[PDB]
């Protein structure tokens, strides 16, 4: 029962097209809770979780704040990056940053990070100490010798350690209506006949939280090691996810076939057959 | 000067039961660089929905949903036309019920 | 809540 804070951060350089936009977004474990975009009508902070309205105006201040500051920082970022590569000032580039924070199930820190990519590719990482850098390459290691001497390392750690985890907190008991549950799946086995002699049998599983989950088909009992067919999880478009897992099985022995469902909301493992 | 092709998955929120109001999701992933045109289309016809917020996962790659509200059924033609630079012509992928 | 980031590249 591992709880987690993550900040998205994307910065796009469109030269000619206007300023770089910049979308940040807030996520406790799979629920997406705050919401910033340069693009946007409103140019502040917005809310996404009806736990996460319920905090007051200079909340907001902040945040926006926070975010509207960010935004100058990867702006000149991208425009420090275009020397370094010595890339040409016409073409769009892409920086991304994902920090936060993780709680153990006692409800102490466990982890955090702070981690940076220029298109695409790794550009420098915050080691598992919060207190070392790690660059991908020379144009990263000046990056990270600015960074050690400006004591960022030890900015971070200081927030990470303080007020990441006491937000965290906050945001699990103040959401525990949401976030502290987990949604346990809705599964169902249907039965579509390709022709005479084979038949499709698919696992839908739906409806549920986290988006962690393990689709297992087994045959008389006795599991399927190579891949299946099967979807990448998707989200319901609510909170809640969808994934869903296929084989094909000769018509009138859909008895010797069983779906096995691995979810942190099933206390004992479920298994389906088609009813 | 890294390329990931999108991959799209387009569905709805609950089983499709014809004529009964439904959410139409079309799930884009995997895709880099981060500008991408996505439009979800009725009969062709551009239908206005809402984009979420754009997010990315470990490798870097970023994933969208875009979805709107439908009325599921077999005469109307429902699809995600996704528009990118990896993409040589804008794909285009109909909508299924028993997904 | 947010992060302020004040070095940059």
């Amino acid at each position: 029962g591992s709880h987690s804070m993550r900040y998205f951060y994307t910065a796009v350089s469109r030269p000619g097209r206007g300023e770089p936009r910049f979308i940040a977004v807030g996520y406790v474990d799979d629920t997406q809770f705050v919401r910033f975009d340069s693009d946007s009508a409103s140019r502040r902070m917005e809310p996404r979780a009806p736990w996460i309205e319920q905090e007051g105006p200079e909340y907001w201040d902040r945040n926006t704040r926070i975010a509207e500051d960010n935004a100058q920082a990867f702006r000149v970022d991208l425009q420090t990056a275009l020397r370094y590569y010595n890339q040409s000032e016409a073409g769009s580039h892409t920086i991304q940053w994902m920090h936060g924070c993780d709680v153990g199930p006692d409800g102490r820190l466990l982890r955090g990070y702070s981690q940076l990519a220029y298109d695409g590719a790794d550009y420098i990482a915050l080691n598992e100490d919060l207190r070392s850098w790690t660059a991908a390459d020379t144009a990263a290691q000046i990056t990270r010798r600015k960074w050690e001497a400006a004591g960022e390392a030890e900015r971070y750690r200081n927030y990470v350690e303080g007020e990441c985890v006491e937000w965290l907190r906050r945001y699990l008991e103040n959401g525990k209506e949401t976030l502290q549950r987990a949604e346990t799946p809705d599964t169902r086995v249907t039965r579509h006949p390709i022709s005479d002699q084979k038949v499709t049998l698919r696992c839908w599983a739906l409806g549920f939280y986290p988006a962690e989950i393990t689709l297992t088909w087994q045959q008389d009992g006795e599991d399927l090691t190579q891949d299946t067919e099967l979807v990448e999880t998707r989200p319901a478009g609510d909170g809640t996810f969808q994934k869903w897992a296929a084989v094909v099985v000769p018509s009138g022995q859909e008895q010797r076939y069983t779906c096995h469902v691995q979810h942190e909301g099933l206390p004992e493992p479920l298994t389906r057959s088609w009813e | 000067m890294v390329q990931h092709a999108p991959k799209i998955q387009v569905y709805s929120r609950h089983p499709a039961e014809n004529g009964k109001p439904n959410f139409l999701n079309c799930y884009v992933s995997g895709f880099h660089p981060p500008e991408i045109e996505i439009d979800l289309l009725k009969n062709g016809e551009k239908m206005k929905a809402e984009q979420s917020d754009l997010s990315f996962s470990k490798d870097w790659t970023f994933y969208l949903l875009v979805h709107t509200e439908f009325t599921p059924n077999g005469q109307d033609e429902f699809s995600c036309r996704v528009k990118h630079v990896t993409l040589s012509e804008p794909q285009i992928i109909k909508w299924e019920r028993d997904n | 809540n947010g992060y302020n980031f004040f070095s940059t590249f």
